[PDB]
């Protein structure tokens, strides 16, 4: 069973390192070359480099030469690729990529996300959604100026929540929540968004109010 | 840098259909063409290989073909799983380089969005931020225009838009559009109106209320 088994997700300063390590099993490791892809803003796929582990030789986009640096220990069938002075525009998912030598016949890791920024870690502000007739009625949550990502977003602990993608408001994310419940229940009944930040240790309920 | 495009960038599809995916080369790459698939929420599979070689554990109904510069992926019988994104990726010359990719998306009957506007909160307004927030919820087909009205005048500064994916169980889409604004520049004006253009109605769909 060949598997490519990534390392897990990184967040770093601009300026800083990191380094992405993709453990092969399940084959003859220098018998693949090892190559290391980027995708960021979802549509955009660049070949970063790659690495014969034979010879350990690599040959590299023009793009990514003193950005990565690809090596591999042949002895524990680990490949590694090192991204240094990391910015902003370094922020994407990582894949390493065995290919065939001779077909471009290709298996795929589980791939890497990196975040790279200069914010320190910050709990969310989050702000009621109530409206200001009919048998339905949408509140919300806005959840804003957080870091890093993510969040959970939970309506009375429980089925018609929306919940959409964070965004990117000056080094910090805010994210909105959606729920529609009956206008019996609402406001004559109470509705709490819970909003849970790992990484600021904060669980925070808001009541919606009229 | 051999540049390839791949054609369409999009999709809406539906089962059973014949799909065919094309991928156009800036020169000649000698079969040396790759096909991809990443389904959502997942990393990706190689489908095909050398141009017209399906890799191990990829069902008949999917063939890859063309030559010299122009290539393509045909996808016979749609089925549920195949309801992803594809991409090329030529191996001719260093550097790979990659199509900007094709997602199939579900095709289903259209659906008018509905529209919810909301106030900022006094706990925001205490910050000396207001955010004024819409969403606009299980509408197809996905394109959408979203205009912000301030006492009956635009304002296009400050607005931040979020798109979800097709949705798991209707097959919507919904987003969430936001103003923002200093309480100072909010408390000037006294209506606001979100306002959505759509297919489902040839005049928009207003959203409003009243400071
Ligand atoms: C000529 C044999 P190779 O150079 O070992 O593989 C070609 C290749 C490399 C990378 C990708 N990929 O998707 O990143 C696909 C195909």
């Amino acid at each position: 069973e060949v598997q490519l088994q990534q390392s897990g997700p990184e967040l770093e300063k601009p300026g800083a390192s990191v380094k992405i390590s993709c453990k092969a099993s399940g084959y003859s490791f220098t018998d693949y070359n090892m190559n290391w892809v980027k995708q960021s803003n979802g549509k955009c796929l660049e070949w970063i480099g790659n690495i014969d582990p034979y010879y350990g030789s690599t040959k590299y986009n023009q793009k990514f030469e003193d950005k990565a640096t690809l090596t591999v220990d042949k002895s524990s069938s680990t490949a590694y690729m090192q991204l240094k002075s990391l910015t902003s525009e370094d922020s994407a998912i990582y894949y390493c990529v065995r290919s065939n030598k001779y077909t471009g016949s290709v298996y795929w890791g589980q791939g890497t996300t990196l975040t790279v920024s200069s914010a320190k870690t910050t709990p969310p502000s989050v702000y009621p959604l109530a409206p200001g007739t009919g048998s339905s009625v949408t509140l919300g949550c806005l959840v804003k100026g957080y870091f890093p990502e993510s969040v959970t977003v939970t309506w009375n602990s429980g089925s018609s929540v929306h919940t959409f993608p964070a965004l990117l408001q000056s080094g910090l994310y805010t994210m909105s929540s959606s729920v529609t419940v009956p206008s019996s229940t609402w406001p004559s009944q109470t509705v709490t968004c819970s909003v849970a930040h790992p990484a600021s240790s904060t669980t925070v309920d808001k009541k919606l109010e009229p | 840098d051999i540049l390839m495009t791949q054609q369409p960038s999009s999709m809406s599809v539906s089962l059973g259909d014949t799909v065919t995916i094309t991928c156009h080369a800036s020169q000649g790459i000698r079969s040396n063409i790759g096909w991809l698939q990443q389904k959502p929420g997942k990393s990706f599979k190689g489908l095909i290989y050398l141009g017209t070689n399906l890799e191990d554990e990829v069902p008949s109904r999917f063939s890859g073909s063309g030559s010299g510069a122009d290539y393509s992926l045909t996808i016979s019988s749609l089925e549920s799983e195949d309801f992803a994104d594809y991409y090329c990726v030529q191996y001719a010359q260093f550097p790979r380089t990659f199509g900007g990719g094709t997602r199939l998306e579900i095709k289903r009957a259209d659906a008018a969005p509905t529209v919810s506007i909301f106030p900022p909160s006094s706990e925001q307004l205490t910050s000396g931020g207001a955010s004024v927030v819409c969403f606009l919820n299980n509408f197809y087909p996905k394109d959408i225009n979203v205009k912000w009205k301030i006492d009956g005048s635009e304002r296009q500064n400050g607005v931040l838009n979020s798109w979800t994916d097709q949705d798991s169980k209707d097959s919507t889409y919904s987003m969430s559009s936001t103003l923002t604004l200093t309480k100072d520049e909010y408390e000037r004006h006294n209506s606001y109106t979100c306002e959505a253009t759509h297919k489902t109605s040839t005049s928009p769909i207003v959203k409003s209320f009243n400071r």
